[PDB]
RNA sequence: ACGGAAGGGCACCACCAGGAGUGGAGCCUGCGGCUUAAUUUGACUCAACACGGGGAAACUCACCAGGUCCAGACACAAUAAGGAUUGACAGAUUGAGAGCUCUUUCUUGAUUUUGUGGGUGGUGGUGCAUGGCCGUUCUUAGUUGGUGGAGUGAUUUGUCUGCUUAAUUGCGAUAACGAACGAGACCUUAACCUACUAAAUAGUGGUGCUAGCAUUUGCUGGUUAUCCACUUCUUAGAGGGACUAUCGGUUUCAAGCCGAUGGAAGUUUGAGGCAAUAACAGGUCUGUGAUGCCCUUAGACGUUCUGGGCCGCACGCGCGCUACACUGACGGAGCCAGCGAGUCUAACCUUGGCCGAGAGGUCUUGGUAAUCUUGUGAAACUCCGUCGUGCUGGGGAUAGAGCAUUGUAAUUAUUGCUCUUCAACGAGGAAUUCCUAGUAAGCGCAAGUCAUCAGCUUGCGUUGAUUACGUCCCUGCCCUUUGUACACACC
C-alpha cells in the first residue's frame, strides 16, 4: 500500500505546529499553528479541497505549540508559548479554564485517559500536572534542561494498575514518571544530541524517541531495554505512530519518511512538490499524526498547509 | 416516429435537470423507471437529439449512457426554462 | 440484503466486469487502466486508474460527476452513496492496458506498424521492466493476413 | 431464398391517410347565435367538447380509445 | 397494436439471455450469473474465477 | 452490554486472516471473553465450460473455481465499543456484518 | 521432407499377455440418403458424426404458409392551423377482440406524410479478406540470440561420440564460451500429524432430569444450548514432514539404476493446472453493439404474431442404453457414502401431519445455508424364501384403456403412475475401441441444459480384479547417419 496525494488544507497564517485526531468523529481535525489560534477541521472524503473549517479558537498570545483532542471529540487541549494552557470545546470556542503557574513557554500538554487530569511538559525544566478546575495538583523537577516534549502512555488494558508518562527534553535522555506516587522511574540514555520529540505506539510497550542528529531509536519501557537505532540522515522534527497497522512515520527535515518497522526497511521518501521554493530550503513537515483508522496521515508543512497522505 | 408532445418535456426535462440517461436497451420495456413514459419513447427521442449532436451516447452491457453536451444546455434551456440554470453537477 | 453469500460474491464481481468494460470504452483515450471497488459501509467509493486525471477531472469538476452519475442511475444506487476518485497509473511503463491502448491510438494516428512497435516496448524497458513483447496480427500491408512480433529482454510461459 | 412469388393477391394498399374533408366544425349559425348539434359527451373527463359520430342508430365518439357508446 | 408483443416469455431459451453479448445460447445461469458461455471465459478472471487444478 | 456476532465472509485468505487477527486483536488488549474465530468448511464454487467457440475439435473442458472463505466471532460488549470496531477494520476484498443478537 | 534404408530410444490415442467390450438383437441419439411447403444450418480420417454446451411443443429459429409495425435518425424540398397526421365503436373482412383494409364520422394534432439523400438492422454471403478464441501438428523434447571458429555462399558449430534420464535430464568430451525460452522448478488437489491456534453452524466424556431391562455399582437411549471439561474424530490458519533417508549390490566409479529395512508417503508420492519456436488457407462472420468487402433495407433478408418443421422413413454409418438369465429374476429383512445446489418484492430445496394403489393432492414448518432439505437411510451388496434349464416367472420392444403433474397450449403419444399386449435377442463374421492399481469393470448420486423432459456430459463416492513390469512385430513419434530427379515436399 502506498500513500499518495489527496489535498491540502488552507487555513493558517503560519506553521502548523500540532495535527490531532479524535476517534469520536473521523471527519474532526484539531491543528495548531504559529499565529496564536487553533483550527478546527471538517472532512467530507472528496478531492483536492477535503473540506473546510468548522470552528476557529482564539485567545492565546503566543505561539501555540501543541494541540490535543480528547476521546469524545468535544473537549480539547492547547500548550501555548503564552505560559498557559487552555481548554476549550469544538462546539463554540468557549475556553472553559486557563491554567496558569509557569514561568516560561510550555511545549506540549497531554490528556489523560477518562479526561481525568492533564499533564504538561515546560520550558521551565518542570513538568506540572492539572487538575480541570485549574488547580496544579502537583509540581515534578529533576530535568536539567528545559523539556522539548512530553506525552503519556495508551495503557493497553482499560486502566489495569496505574497511568504513566514520559518526557523529552534537550538533555538527550528521556525520563518515565509515574504520576500516581510524582516519582521516576526510568533514565533512559543514548541520544547524542537534543530531543526533539518522542512518541509512544499505541501498544502501549515502544517508545520512539528522536533529535537534532537525525537518529530514531527505539525503547520498550515495559522491559526498560533499547533494541536499535536507524537513522533518517536529516534533521527530524516530529514522529508517529499508526494506531492500526505496524508503521512509524518521522516529519524529516528533507521530507516525511514512513517506516515500515516489522521488518525495517523505508517505504516509499515522500517529497511532494511545492511549485517553486528552489533557492532557500525547501518546506518541511514540522508535526504529523495519524488519523483514527490509520488509512489517512495529516502532516503540517511550514508553508502554511496541512497535507494529507492516504493509503490505496 | 410518433413521440408525443407532453411525453417529450418529461423526457427533456430529465435531461435537464440530471442529463444522465441510462434507459435499459430493451424495447417495449413497458414503462421505464425513471422517466414514467415509455422506454422506446426514450431511447428514440434522446437517439433523435444525438443525430444531430447535443449529447455523446455510449453503449454497453445492453445499456445506453445518455451524457448533455454544451452545445445541448443552450439549446435545452430555450426549449425548456429560463437562463441562468445549471444543468449538470457543474454546480459546485 | 438477505442474498446468499454464494451468489453475493458472483454479484460484486460481475459488478467489477461490467464497470471495467464501461470505463474502457468511456475513457479509451485517457489512459484508462483499471479499477478497484471499495466495498464499504457509509458511502463506499470507486478508484478510477487513468494516466491523464486532468481530463478525468474535468472542468470545475466536471467529467466526474456525469461518471458518478452515471454509475449511480445504472446500478441503481442510493444518492450519495457512491462516489469516485482518480489517481493516474504507478509506471504506466509497466502496465500492458496502458501499453496497449498506446499501441492502438499511434496506430490509429497513421503510424507505421514498425515504427510503433518499436517505439513502445523501448519505452517499456526504459521502465525498468524485465522483458517486454509486441504482437501484431491482421492484414497489415497485403491482402493475406501476417503476424509480425516484437520482443525485448525476454519472457517466461511455465 | 432467391427471390419472392407473392402468391398473395397484389394488395400494395394503405390506410386512409386521414381523409382530408373540408372543414368540419359546425355546431350550428343562425343570424348569430350558435345551437348545439352533434351532441357530446356524457364522460365527465369530456367537458362538452367532442362531437358524438352518428353512423346507423350509433353513437361514437372519438376521444375515448375505443368505446363511447351511448346508443339512441 | 396488441399483437406486437402478445406472447408469453416467462420460461425457455427466449425469456433468458445473455447480458454482455445479448444471445440466448449457451447460456451459464450458475449463480445468478446468466451470462454466455463464451462471455464468461472472456472475463471470468475479472469476475474472480481463476483456474487451479 | 449485549452480545453480538461479527461473520466475515472473503476470497481472499491473506486479506482475512490478518484482519480476523486484527478483529481479536483489539479484543483482548482489554479483557473479555472471546469465543473467537471459528471458520467455516471453504466454499468452492466450479463453472465447467467446454473450452472453446462453436464445437470444432478434441472435446477439451474448464473447470473455474471461486473460493470462497468464512469465519464467525461472537462477543459481548457495551454498545459504544460495538460501534467503533466495525468502522475501523475496512479493507478490500472481505464483507463484514454484525448481528445485533 | 520422404525411403518397402541403417543405427539408437519411446508410446495401451502401438503391440505383447489379458480384461471389459463395440460390430450381431431391441431401443434413443447424432450423420448421410430419400421425401417434403419446409424437413434451417456448420462440421467429413486421426483433427466431422450424445459436436455446435444443439435434452427444439410456443420462444430459441436461422426454414416453410400467411397477418402486422418502423423502432427510415437527421438535412433539404413540397403539402400543411380554410388541417401536416395518428388512433378507433359497430358491420364486412380476417386464424383472429389486428381500424389489417373497406362502409360510416368521430378524435388527434405540427412529433408527423411524400419525394430526394442518407440512417439503421440483418443467425444474409465470404473463416480463402480478418481480430479474438479453440483444435491439431505434438501425450514429443524441442527452439533461439551475442561473441568466437568453418565455408565464396546458402548454411554450420555451440545445440555433441559414449553413459544416464520422463526430459537438449545430467555426467562428461569438446572451436567453442557465455546466455534465453521450453522441460524441470512453480501453483492447485488427495494422502501423515494425539504438535500449536479453538469451534452450540462439528463432535466427544462426565454432570443434572428421565425411559426400558437388570437389579449389584451395569448396558442401550432421549433430553436445542441444564451445566462443566477437551479437540482423538470434523473444520481451517500457520507449520512440520521426503530429500529416493539408511544399508547392501552394480557402472568408466560419475550421473544414475536395482534389492532390502524404516516410513503415512520411495513411478517425478498419485492426479491435474500451466506450457516453447514455427505452422494449418484446420473450425468459428450462427457468442459478441469484433469487424473489412459484397447484398438487402419497407410487399424488408429487419422485427413481431399465428400454425407447421427441425422428430418427417424402402436404406447405410458413428456414440450409447437394456438384455440374452441360477455368480440370476422376484418378495420381504439389513442398512452403507462422497462431489454439490437451494427463494425479497418470489415462488427455490423442502422436513413433518393428513388423503390417495401409485403418480400425486392438501395444511404447515426449516433454510439466503458446517444450522434445514440431508446421516441426501443411493444402487450394486448381504441373509431368508419362491422360481427350476423351460425365449420360463430372462427381456420389455410394440400396442390398447384409464388416472395425474409442468406448461397459454401435451394431437405427431412432454413426462409420471395402474392394468393389459409379451416381439427380436441362446454370447454376436470380417473388422475394431479403451485400459497397468483403488486402475479397468460393475453400481448409483449431485450439477449443466430445466417449466416439463437425461438412455448425454462434468464431477463424485460404493464394490473392486486378471494380466505386463517388456518390444519395435503392426501403427506412429525423437535423434544420428545415409540416398534422392521430392520443396504444392511420396496423396
Ligand atoms: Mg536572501
Amino acid at each position: 500500500e502506498v500513500l499518495v496525494l489527496r489535498g491540502t488544507l488552507e487555513g493558517h497564517n503560519g506553521w502548523v505546529t500540532s495535527l490531532a485526531t479524535s476517534a469520536g468523529q473521523p471527519n474532526l481535525l484539531l491543528s495548531a499553528s504559529r499565529d496564536k489560534t487553533l483550527i478546527s477541521w471538517k472532512l467530507t472524503g472528496d478531492d483536492q479541497k477535503f473540506g473546510v473549517p468548522v470552528r476557529s479558537f482564539k485567545g492565546h498570545s503566543h505561539i501555540v505549540q501543541d494541540c490535543t483532542l480528547t476521546a469524545d471529540g468535544a473537549y480539547a487541549l492547547s500548550a501555548s508559548w503564552d505560559k498557559t494552557l487552555r481548554l476549550w470545546d469544538v462546539a463554540t470556542g468557549e475556553t472553559y479554564q486557563r491554567f496558569v503557574g509557569h514561568k516560561s513557554d510550555v511545549m506540549s500538554v497531554d490528556i489523560d485517559k477518562k479526561a481525568s487530569m492533564i499533564i504538561s511538559g515546560s520550558r521551565d525544566k518542570t513538568i506540572k500536572v492539572w487538575t480541570i478546575k485549574g488547580q496544579c495538583l502537583a509540581t515534578l523537577l529533576g530535568h536539567n534542561d528545559w523539556v522539548s516534549q512530553v506525552r503519556v502512555v495508551p495503557n493497553e488494558k482499560a486502566d489495569d494498575d496505574s497511568v504513566t508518562i514520559i518526557s523529552a527534553g534537550n538533555d538527550k535522555m528521556v525520563k518515565a514518571w509515574n504520576l500516581n506516587q510524582f516519582q521516576i522511574e526510568a533514565d533512559f540514555i543514548g541520544h547524542n544530541s537534543n530531543i526533539n520529540t518522542l512518541t509512544a505506539s499505541p501498544d502501549g510497550t515502544l517508545i520512539a524517541s528522536a533529535g537534532k542528529d537525525g537518529e530514531i531509536m527505539l525503547w520498550n519501557l515495559a522491559a526498560k531495554k533499547a533494541m536499535y537505532t536507524l537513522s533518517a540522515q536529516d534533521e527530524v522534527f516530529s514522529l508517529a505512530f499508526s494506531p492500526n497497522r505496524y508503521w512509524l512515520a518521522a516529519a524529516t527535515a528533507t521530507g516525511i519518511k514512513v517506516f515500515s518497522l516489522d521488518p525495517q526497511y523505508l517505504v516509499d521518501d515522500l517529497r511532494p512538490e511545492f511549485a517553486g521554493y528552489s533557492k532557500a530550503a525547501e518546506p518541511h513537515a514540522v508535526s504529523l499524526a495519524w488519523s483514527a483508522d490509520g488509512q489517512t496521515l495529516f502532516a503540517g508543512y511550514t508553508d502554511n498547509v496541512i497535507r494529507v497522505w492516504q493509503v490505496m | 416516429m410518433l413521440m408525443p408532445k407532453e411525453d417529450r418535456n418529461k423526457i427533456h426535462q430529465y435531461l435537464f435537470q440530471e442529463g444522465v440517461v441510462v434507459a435499459k436497451k430493451d424495447f417495449n420495456q413497458a414503462k421505464h423507471e425513471e422517466i414514467d413514459t415509455k422506454n422506446l419513447y426514450v431511447i428514440k427521442a434522446l437517439q433523435s437529439l444525438t443525430s444531430k449532436g447535443y449529447v455523446k451516447t455510449q453503449f454497453s452491457w445492453q445499456y445506453y449512457y445518455y451524457t448533455l453536451t454544451e452545445e445541448g444546455v443552450e439549446y435545452l434551456r430555450e426549449y425548456l426554462n429560463l437562463p441562468e440554470h445549471i444543468v449538470p453537477g457543474t454546480y459546485i | 440484503a438477505l442474498i446468499s453469500k454464494k451468489r453475493k460474491l458472483v454479484a460484486d464481481g460481475v459488478f467489477y466486469a461490467e464497470l471495467n468494460e464501461f470505463f474502457t470504452r468511456e475513457l479509451a483515450e485517457e489512459g484508462y487502466s483499471g479499477v478497484e471497488v471499495r466495498v464499504t459501509p457509509t458511502k463506499t467509493e470507486v478508484i478510477i486508474r487513468a494516466t491523464r486525471t486532468q481530463d478525468v477531472l474535468g472542468e470545475n469538476g466536471r467529467r466526474i460527476n456525469e461518471l458518478t452519475l452515471l454509475v449511480q442511475k445504472r446500478f441503481k444506487y442510493a444518492p450519495g452513496t457512491i462516489v469516485l476518485y482518480a489517481e493516474r497509473v504507478q509506471d504506466r511503463g509497466l502496465s500492458a492496458v496502458a501499453q496497449a491502448e498506446s499501441m492502438k491510438f499511434k496506430l490509429l494516428n497513421g503510424l507505421a506498424i514498425r515504427r510503433a512497435a518499436y517505439g513502445v516496448v523501448r519505452y517499456v524497458m526504459e521502465s525498468g521492466a524485465k522483458g517486454c513483447e509486441v504482437v501484431v496480427s491482421g492484414k497489415l500491408r497485403a491482402a493475406r493476413a501476417k503476424a509480425m512480433k516484437f520482443a525485448d529482454g525476454f519472457l517466461i510461459h511455465s | 431464398r432467391k427471390k419472392k412469388v407473392y402468391t398473395t393477391p397484389k394488395k400494395i394498399k394503405h390506410k386512409h391517410k386521414k381523409v382530408k374533408l373540408a372543414v368540419l366544425s359546425y355546431y350550428k349559425v343562425d343570424a348569430g347565435k350558435v345551437t348545439k348539434l352533434r351532441r357530446e359527451c356524457s364522460n365527465p373527463t369530456c367537458g362538452a367538447g367532442v362531437f358524438l359520430a352518428n353512423h346507423k342508430d350509433r353513437l361514437y365518439c372519438g376521444k375515448c380509445h375505443s368505446v363511447y357508446k351511448v346508443n339512441a | 397494436e396488441n399483437v406486437w408483443f402478445s406472447h408469453p416469455r416467462r420460461y425457455g431459451k427466449g425469456s433468458r439471455q445473455c447480458r454482455v453479448c445479448s444471445s440466448h445460447t449457451g447460456l451459464i445461469r450458475k449463480y445468478g450469473l446468466n451470462i454466455c458461455r463464451q462471455c464468461f471465459r472472456e472475463k471470468a478472471n475479472d469476475i474472480g474465477f481463476n483456474k487451479f487444478r | 452490554i449485549i452480545k453480538i456476532r461479527i461473520t466475515l465472509t472473503s476470497t481472499k485468505v491473506k486479506q482475512l486472516e490478518n484482519v480476523s487477527s486484527n478483529i481479536v486483536k483489539n479484543a483482548e488488549q482489554h479483557n473479555l471473553v472471546k469465543k473467537g474465530p471459528v471458520r467455516l468448511p471453504t466454499k468452492v464454487l466450479k463453472i465447467s465450460t467446454r473450452k472453446t467457440p462453436n464445437g470444432e475439435g478434441s472435446k477439451t473442458w474448464e473447470t473455474y473455481e471461486m473460493r470462497i472463505h468464512k469465519r464467525y466471532i461472537d462477543l459481548e460488549a457495551p454498545v459504544q465499543i460495538v460501534k467503533r470496531i466495525t468502522q475501523i477494520t475496512i479493507e478490500p476484498g472481505v464483507d463484514v456484518e454484525v448481528v445485533v443478537a
